[PDB]
């Protein structure tokens, strides 16, 4: 019974979560840089 | 589509978001837009791809 106590510890499931998410939110970030062109849209080049 | 500028693809739907009378469009989390303004209705409307 005192085990819900405890509860009411799954930072390493929460943790897995994170790291997907900060790896897909980078990623489409990363579609806003030039890279040392004239733009970052290819229709507007 | 295109409103005012903003060049893009996608299906139009009546919003539910609420824009301040200055706003014309709005952007999502990782920044990509995802809601406009009807200039000439002056409707906001979603974009889902
Ligand atoms: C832009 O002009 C149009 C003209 O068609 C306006 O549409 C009319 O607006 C009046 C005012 O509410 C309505 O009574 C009419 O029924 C509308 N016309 C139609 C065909 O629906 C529109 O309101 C104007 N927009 C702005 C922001 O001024």
């Amino acid at each position: 019974g005192k085990i819900q106590d405890s509860l009411s510890a799954l930072g390493k499931l929460q943790d897995v979560v994170n790291h997907n998410a900060q790896a897909l939110n980078t990623l489409v970030k990363q579609l806003s840089s030039k890279f040392g062109a004239i733009s970052s849209v290819l229709n507007d080049i | 589509f295109n409103f005012n500028g903003l060049t893009g693809t996608g299906v139009l739907t009546e919003s539910n978001k609420k824009f301040l009378p200055f706003q014309q469009f709005g952007r999502d989390i990782a920044d990509t837009t995802d809601a406009v303004r009807d200039p000439q209705t002056l409707e906001i409307l979603d974009i889902t791809p």
